[PDB]
């Protein structure tokens, strides 16, 4: 169901509009939204569980 | 008469109105020093006034009366 | 100073010149040094005003030789200074950025106007597209928006003949362009074109703007900004401390942002910049105008590095913060004191226990004016010297001041207007103020750790004020309840009870006396029994003569208590309301019957003594209490044990499978809960009369020597409940869950808790003390809002010669009497002339003061309802006749005009509410029976059933006035009549409480028609026996072929015929929905009375009642008489196609028929009937019925969420409010103003009152009647500073200064805060000398 | 919805670029040229 609604064709698309919902306006490049996401849980700087 | 209010009520009707004509007569008597007509006995003006004003001796009409004729005598007397 | 009225209006820029003195022109303020004012800064005293007396800052011109001389130098004034706290300076803009306040809250007053979106215009504002100010040509339009990239393209097309830019400056010119009266006639012309209602409505908003413009002269482009004012100092200041340290508002901050900014973008202006960074500038000045105007609006605030925002200007107004709830409705006060109290047991009404130095410092003005007469202080140096020495003199002088000065005593939370009270003082030697303990009661208090509050009456007004109104003498009942207030609370009453006592065993049996005065000796002496029926001679007085006594005198066998007691007596009473054990109700109405005969000082005077009396002899009486006071019985242990082995058994059987936990779980706290009452009794039988005491004889028993029944029987303190959980079981406990405990408790605090017991009890004792910390604030928010409504309303006449309003009629229903129509009456007055049973005796010419003696003189009669001049009814404009009120009660005569009364209801209501959250009919005796608006039928039983659903139950009496009234359902079966008798307890009705009957009244046959298996309906015959009929399935399951065909078997007869309803053409036959299962098939017939089918199965209430909170949910109406079928098949609801008998079919609206039906497809209903179940909305009441049977309903509806509780407030408070909640009624017709706007129904009634009198047999309209919820009722109104003061207020202030509107202080709340008098009461003859002259021009 | 005129004025900057080291010296050239001709 889920996937039916999801319209990401492709992982690149998904890197843009998670950049985009995050960053909203028109700037894109690839390694902003890259670094982001492996900053979000995937850096020990941003991020720790204890 | 101190602590209760009722028969000076019974001679107007209203607590309001009588209040009124009380704090009236007893700035009359407060500052200017007029001379009272119900015995003293050792209160301050409230009691008294209020004594004045059971035995139907003074009222908004009264005081009316009375210094109406004296602003009217004194305004003869200025001629 | 005196002033007439204020007004609201927009300030021009001009405006803001003449009110402004200078020009600011820098961010600086001082030195860092010369803590100075800087000029052109901040502080520039040039502007502002000067700190000293003719001073320049040089000093050049000084001490009046240069008198008004401006030091050029510094360009400083020398004249007077105290214009700190008043002048404004100014400034002026480079370029216009808007006001927000009529830009971003709701609707926009401004793009709202323009009939434009909001985005677009933020997309101009935020300077990012261009739009057309005017299409030059109209090959483009105005309102046409321009992205800075296709606005090239329509540039380089042309370039010249367009206008199309991005700021204030393409908008004010819009402004400046735009044109009213065409738009306006345009819109009024154009409507009638197409008036559809949105449409209409959006016509009717910008045709209001327009001619509110027009007429206003108000104007459009003074929304945006090009000067803005500047603020004095003194209300933004800066000082330093003792420190040496320094200390500023936030403001100071803003203003010194945007002057940067501003010199940033001036600068910059010089130096011809692109675009994009003036637009960035634009936006940081605009920006940092919102965060003055509102921080924390638009956007993400700003803050310091405080980290937290800085306060708003808007801030200053707002919340309780502002001017209103802090600083201008409550204030601080001089000459007022506190401290803790105490009791003074001793005392009598008028007194008050007072530490002196307080009153000492409090009147020291009086003293000292009182040494300049001595002249001991000739002057008051010495006086204050003298007094720090401490003469003797001072003290009595002191007393010689205080005599006959009256004083004020407060406590809060102040719920009532006797939660504070006004005393005459009195003088101790302590810091612990004594007082008369029984106004404890009134004040809710206790001697737990409460402390109070002082204030003082200087002035003779305020004196005299004291000594007539709140003086207590003057004040004895509550308004809400004819209620004596003061109640011998716990100990008086219990001595008493103890005095007044008939043992037979102490001695000194069947002797005989003169006088109470030789019992006092004889006890004394020590001879008697205080507590012993023996015989005296009594003497009492009566005053049946002309108000005159009438002597009397005879013996008695009385105890000896009761004897003495009659000493205090004031003699005009009998013996017999002293002839018992006295009840502390029997006080109660003792007190009652007191004034009721004599009036207030004997009874006064006698309750004082009563206190005194109580606690001499209760201190004589004796008294402790202890372990063996507390006593069990011995038959708990067996009923445990016995109930222990009968839980083992139903564990045991739930262990074998049989039976579930619900049916375990109720059954078993079913037993538990037994075998508490069985210990209950015991203990109760054991300790109430157990006591076996000889006295002259072998044993008797009397009144117990437990020491603890009587402690409930006086009703000093406590009840059987708490006594149960010392001795026996205390009930169940909970988890806060909300579920029940299973296993209950064996042990009391004299046996000892378990672990388990006392951690268990933690629970739902932690829930409802929570509880307790919170009901207060709903409690108070309540109320506030309450008085927050009514503060218009006073009396204003005697009689306001109005017709006919409210009736009255006894509440007893389902029981006995719950109100007696003789306490609904009592102090009302009548619509009407009011004639007895025998009939014509009329006793009002349609008014009189129905006092007790036409009370009783009714209840004699059986009359059993009558009318009385409503407040509603009651039409005097903006005010009340005195009549429609009839009686204040705490006075105990007919109300005078003046008062204010919207209040009194609150303070009646919302105090209270802190402590109030926490088959077969069977006749009773014998009686009359009453039902009617009846259509019933012999069933086939020959008893009755009912066939029009509006019938109910009643007993009536023998007489004609009701004993029981009880619900009746539609078709449910009887064993009885009506105009009929019989005899009690006789289960008179049965039915299915499952079933609603399909009974047909009708008789005739039975065939399959209309109605085949699998397209309306299924075929389902019954498995076991084999009868069935054409089994009708739900909206759902049947098949699409006939689920749009309405399945109906058919009732014929031999022929085929349709048995017409009997007596009308109609046929009958059932259009069945689901469940309406028939048993019996083709060919059959049924009865009259005959199922074809059968259709098996708090404080936020009233928070919601007076809100004007509406339901989800209704049992919907008929809107209008006539037949009716149904409608369109079920679009997401059916529809309904109404018929009028002679009005219009088409009405039909949208049902979820998923939720079951009254009427039926082929079946009739008058108006007001319902058609769907469930709830229902008052609108919905109003829509359609008159008023008495809405007002009626819902008063019935609260008073009874009160009474529930025990609870006590008469009807009149709640008619008040009503009237508040109706002060609007939306038009009908027109010909007067525009067509529909709800607008005073008072007003309507006046210009009716003119222009459908001869004015005009008719120019303008009917009208409807409306209502609104309260809140906004509250804003719904005239003046906005009641409106403004509290709530949605910057919206209100905006909409009031578009019009530049004005008001008039007629609210006591407008008249407050100015500092003027009352318009009521004490004020109400100034203030309408004021209005006289208002009126004498 | 984004209301954060840094968002706007960052992307508006974004919009241009920079070029080096000769069309630098042009303006300059262009500049001077045009000043001395004034
Ligand atoms: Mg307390
Ligand atoms: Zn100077
Ligand atoms: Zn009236």
């Amino acid at each position: 169901e889920t996937l039916r609604v999801d319209p990401t064709n492709d992982r690149l698309s998904a890197l843009v509009e998670i950049y985009r919902m995050m960053r909203p306006g028109e700037p894109p490049t690839r390694e902003a939204a890259e670094s982001l996401f492996e900053n979000l849980f995937f850096s020990e700087d941003r991020y720790d569980l204890s | 008469a101190r602590v209760t209010v009722q028969d000076a009520v019974e001679k107007i009707g209203n607590r309001f109105d009588l209040v009124l004509v009380a704090a009236r007569r007893a700035r009359q008597m407060q500052v200017g020093g007029k001379d009272p007509l119900v015995p003293e006995e050792n209160d301050k003006t409230t009691v008294i006034a209020l004594r004045e004003i059971e035995e139907g001796l003074i009222n908004n009409q009264i005081l009316d009366v009375r210094e109406r004729q004296e602003q009217q005598e004194q305004e003869a007397a200025e001629l | 100073e005196e002033f007439d009225a204020i007004k609201i209006a927009l300030a021009s820029p001009d405006m803001i010149r003449s009110w402004s003195f200078g020009e600011v022109k820098k961010p600086e303020t001082i030195n860092y040094r010369t803590f100075k004012p800087e000029r052109d800064g901040l502080f520039c005293a040039r502007i502002f005003g000067p700190v000293k007396d003719y001073e320049c800052l040089c000093g050049k011109y000084k001490r009046l030789k240069h008198r008004g001389v401006i030091c050029e130098k510094c360009g400083v004034e020398v004249t007077q200074t105290k214009v700190r706290r008043e002048r404004m300076g100014h400034i002026e803009l480079a370029s216009p950025t808007a006001h927000i306040w009529f830009l971003k809250s709701l609707p926009s007053r401004i793009g709202l106007l323009l009939d434009m979106p909001l985005r677009d215009i933020e997309r101009v504002l935020y300077f990012e597209s261009y739009v057309v100010i005017e299409g030059g040509m109209t090959n483009l339009e105005r309102q046409q928006i321009l992205t800075e990239e296709q606005y090239l393209d329509a540039l380089e097309e042309f370039g010249d003949e367009f206008d199309a830019k991005m700021g204030a400056e393409a908008i004010q010119a819009l402004l400046k362009s735009m044109d009213l009266e065409q738009e306006c006639e345009q819109l009024r012309e154009e409507l009638n074109e197409t008036n559809s209602e949105t449409k209409r409505k959006k016509l009717t908003k910008r045709i209001k703007l327009l001619e509110a413009f027009v007429q206003s002269g108000n104007k459009p482009e003074w929304m945006i900004l090009t000067v803005l004012p500047v603020l004095p100092p003194d209300l933004r200041p800066l000082v330093p401390l003792d420190g040496g340290r320094f200390a500023t508002s936030d403001l100071n901050d803003l203003y010194r942002r945007v002057i940067n900014r501003n010199n940033r973008l001036k600068r910059l202006l010089d130096l011809a910049a692109p675009d994009i960074i003036v637009r960035n500038e634009k936006r940081m000045l605009q920006e940092a105008v919102d965060a003055l105007l509102d921080n924390g609006r638009r956007g993400r605030a700003i803050t310091g590095s405080n980290k937290r925002p800085l306060k708003s200007l808007a801030d200053m107004i707002k919340g309780k913060q502002g001017r209103f709830r802090q600083n201008l409705l409550g204030k601080r006060v001089d000459y007022s004191g506190r401290s803790v109290i105490t009791v003074g047991p001793y005392l009598r009404l008028h007194q008050c226990g007072l530490p002196k130095k307080m009153a000492l410092e409090l009147f020291k003005p009086f003293i000292y004016g009182k040494l300049e007469l001595r002249g001991l202080a000739t002057t008051i140096k010495a006086a204050k010297k003298m007094v720090e020495r401490e003469e003797a003199v001072v003290w009595d002088i002191l007393d010689e001041v205080i005599r006959e000065h009256p004083v004020l005593l407060n406590r809060a939370p102040t719920l009532h207007r006797l939660g504070i009270q006004a005393f005459e003082p009195v003088l101790i030697e302590g810091k612990a103020i004594q007082l008369h303990p029984l106004v404890c009661a009134a004040y809710n208090a206790d001697f737990d750790g409460d402390q109070m509050a002082v204030h003082v009456p200087l002035t003779l007004e305020a004196q005299l004020e004291a000594r007539a109104l709140m003086m207590s003498t003057n004040n004895i009942l509550s308004p809400a309840n004819g209620e004596p207030i003061i109640v011998p609370s716990q100990d008086v009453v219990l001595g008493l009870y103890y005095m007044t006592r008939d043992c037979v065993n102490a001695k000194g049996e069947g002797m005989v006396l003169t006088g109470p005065k030789e019992a006092e000796r004889l006890y004394r002496s020590g001879l008697a029994s205080l507590h012993a029926r023996v015989k005296v001679r009594i003497t009492e007085y009566e005053k049946d003569a002309n108000g005159e006594l009438v002597a009397k005198t005879s013996l008695k066998d009385t105890t000896v208590g009761r004897a003495i007691l009659w000493m205090i007596v004031p003699k005009g009473l009998p013996y017999s309301i002293v002839n018992q054990a006295l009840g502390k109700k029997a006080i109660s109405k003792m007190l009652n019957t007191c004034y009721r005969i004599l009036g207030l000082k004997p009874t006064v005077i006698f309750a004082d003594q009563i206190m005194y009396t109580g606690f001499a002899y209760a201190a004589r009486s004796g008294a402790s209490v202890g372990i063996d006071d507390m006593v069990i019985p011995e038959k708990k242990h067996e009923i445990i044990s016995e109930a222990e082995a009968e839980v083992a058994e139903i564990q045991e059987q739930f262990q074998s499978g049989l039976v579930t936990a619900g049916e375990r779980y109720n059954k078993v706290i079913d037993i538990w809960a037994a075998a508490n009452d069985r210990v209950s009794k015991a203990m109760m039988d054991n300790l109430q009369t157990e006591t076996v005491i000889n006295r002259d004889g072998q044993e008797e028993k009397q009144v117990s020597f437990n020491s603890i029944y009587m402690m409930a029987d006086s009703g000093a303190r406590g009840s059987a409940a708490q006594i149960r959980q010392l001795a026996g079981m205390r009930g169940l406990m909970a988890k806060p869950d909300g579920s029940i405990i299973e296993t209950p408790i064996t042990a009391n605090f004299r046996e000892g808790l378990n672990v388990l017991q006392y951690f268990i009890s933690t629970h739902g004792a932690r829930k409802g003390l929570a509880d307790t910390a919170l009901k207060t604030a709903n409690s108070g928010y309540l109320t506030r809002r309450l008085v927050d409504v009514a503060q218009d309303l006073v009396v204003t006449e005697d009689d306001c010669g109005t017709h006919e309003g409210i009736m009255m009629t006894p509440v007893i229903e389902g029981g006995d009497v719950k109100e007696p129509l003789r306490d609904r009456v009592l102090g009302r007055v009548t619509a009407e002339d009011v004639l007895k049973p025998g009939t014509a005796d009329i006793l009002v010419p349609r008014n009189t003061l129905l006092h007790e003696q036409w009370c009783d003189l009714l209840e004699e009669n059986s009359v059993d309802a009558v009318k009385v001049r409503s407040v509603v009814s009651c039409d005097t404009d903006f005010g009340v006749c005195a009549h429609c009120y009839g009686r204040d009660l705490a006075r105990g005569h007919i109300i005078n005009k003046g008062e204010a009364i919207g209040v009194i209801a609150a303070q009646s209501i919302g105090e209270p509410g802190t402590q109030l959250t926490m088959s077969s009919i069977q006749v009773k005796n014998k009686g009359s029976i009453k039902l009617s608006n009846v259509k019933s039928v012999v069933n086939s039983s020959g008893k009755l059933v009912i066939t029009s659903r509006n019938t109910e139950l009643k007993l009536i009496d023998e007489f004609g006035r009701t004993k029981e009234s009880y619900k009746v359902p539609y078709g449910a079966v009887l064993a009885k009549g009506d105009g009929e008798q019989v005899a009690g307890g006789e289960t008179v009705a049965n039915w299915d409480p499952h079933t609603m009957p399909v009974i047909t009244e009708v008789s005739g046959f039975v065939r399959f028609t209309d109605m085949i298996d699998g397209q309306t309906i299924t075929r389902q015959t019954d498995e076991l026996t084999g009868l069935s009929s054409l089994v009708v399935l739900d909206s759902a399951e049947r098949t699409a072929g006939g689920k749009d065909l309405r399945p109906a078997l058919k009732i014929v007869d031999a022929q085929g015929n349709d048995v017409l309803i009997p007596g009308t053409d109609m046929p009958a036959q059932y259009f069945l929905p689901g469940k309406a299962i028939v048993q019996l098939e083709d060919g059959v017939q049924i009865s009259s009375g005959d199922t074809l089918a059968r259709i098996p199965q708090g404080l936020p209430r009233v928070a919601d009642l007076f809100e004007a909170r509406r339901p989800k949910e209704p049992a919907i109406l008929a809107e209008i008489s006539g037949i009716v079928s149904f409608g369109k098949e079920t679009k997401g609801k059916r529809r309904l196609v109404i018929t009028p008998v002679d009005g219009s079919d088409p009405y039909e609206e949208m049902i979820p028929k998923w939720r079951q039906l009254n009427v039926f497809e082929g079946e009739r209903v008058e108006r007001g009937d319902v058609i769907s179940d469930g709830p229902e909305a008052p609108h919905d009441i109003l829509r359609l019925r008159g008023v008495h049977a809405v007002t009626r309903y819902i008063v019935n509806e609260v008073q009874d969420v009160y009474r529930l509780q025990g609870v006590k407030i008469n009807d009149k408070h709640i008619e008040v409010i009503v009237r508040q909640m109706l002060r609007k009624a939306t038009i009908v017709n027109a010909g007067s103003s525009d067509f529909l706007e709800g607008e005073q129904v008072e007003y309507s009634r006046v210009k009716i009152a003119n222009r459908e009198l001869e004015a005009n047999g008719k120019v303008g309209a009917t009208y409807s009647r409306d209502l609104l919820g309260i809140t906004k009722a509250s804003l719904a109104t005239e003046s906005f500073i009641s409106a403004a003061s509290f709530q949605e207020t910057t919206r209100v202030l905006t909409e009031a200064a578009v019009a530049g509107k004005r008001d008039e202080l007629r609210g006591l709340k407008e008249n407050v805060i100015v500092g003027r008098l009352i318009p009521a009461g004490t004020g109400y003859a100034y203030h309408q000398d004021r209005m006289r002259r208002r009126a004498a021009g | 919805r984004t209301t954060d005129p840094v968002r706007m004025y960052m992307r508006e900057m974004g919009t241009v670029e920079l070029l080096t080291r000769e069309g630098e010296i042009d303006i300059a050239k262009r500049i001077e040229d045009g000043i001395n001709q004034v």
